[PDB]
């Protein structure tokens, strides 16, 4: 086509996304891990990540309010994950590279997957 | 903007 | 903070959104412009749109499935917009630019009406 | 990835 494009579009969704999240807004589901609960929007949820993608298109799981994680996901890393989804930002720390490591293969996160063996591989 |  | 960014998360985001969009999934309104009805996401007409972001935020309006829309509104002027909100991407051309401009106005797109405005000042 |  011979479309024009704004350069920061995506950006500005995003940071509007995140905006709507912290003021809980429209929000339509809640992760609990273990004790800890996060609200969020299902599809960014889905648009970031393979397990949820896969979660809210199955016919059932779809109209589901709560969704209960693996009791072996730590909080921290879920937490950790879900700002990078909202933020495009990853609060990656050598005291949580191995718990968000593990939460982004569960949750099928590939890219952090990767930056995390990365940084796992430099260290050692 | 930009042309893509 | 001391964040990594994974530059590409924001247009990856939007991607998927689109992807859903097109597929009809999780999908919590129909926009009606005269004749023609447009499916979306009610979190990104907001994170796109003042009209919307006001509507939606409206304790009575945001549990609406149906809005309409003001009967000057042209469809295909609504359909490029909402198609620019899930793509980044503006198919403005000759033939639609003053649609364009007068829709971006009505769901206060700044940043569309600034181009429309640029492009019509260029031709004068 | 960058250092943003
Ligand atoms: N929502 C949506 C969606 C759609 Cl529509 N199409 C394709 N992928 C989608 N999302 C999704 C699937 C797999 C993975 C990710 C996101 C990130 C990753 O590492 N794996
Ligand atoms: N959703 C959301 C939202 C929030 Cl949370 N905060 C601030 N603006 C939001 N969205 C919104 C408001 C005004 C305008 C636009 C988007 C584009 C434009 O030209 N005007
Ligand atoms: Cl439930
Ligand atoms: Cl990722
Ligand atoms: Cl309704
Ligand atoms: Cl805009």
């Amino acid at each position: 086509d011979s479309c024009i494009q704004f350069t920061r579009h995506a950006s500005d969704v995003l940071l509007n996304l995140n905006r709507l999240r912290s003021r809980d807004i429209l929000t339509d589901v809640v992760i609990v891990v273990s004790r800890e609960q996060f609200r969020a929007h299902k599809t960014v949820l889905m648009a970031c990540s393979g397990l949820f993608y896969s979660i809210f298109t199955d016919q059932l799981k779809c109209n589901l309010s709560v969704i209960n994680l693996d009791p072996e996901i730590n909080p921290e890393g879920f937490c950790i994950l879900l700002d990078f989804m909202y933020t495009s930002r990853l609060n990656l720390r050598e005291g949580n590279i191995m718990a968000v490591m593990a939460t982004a293969m569960y949750l099928q996160m590939e890219h952090v997957v990767d930056t995390c063996r990365k940084f796992i591989k430099a260290s050692e | 903007w930009v042309i893509p």
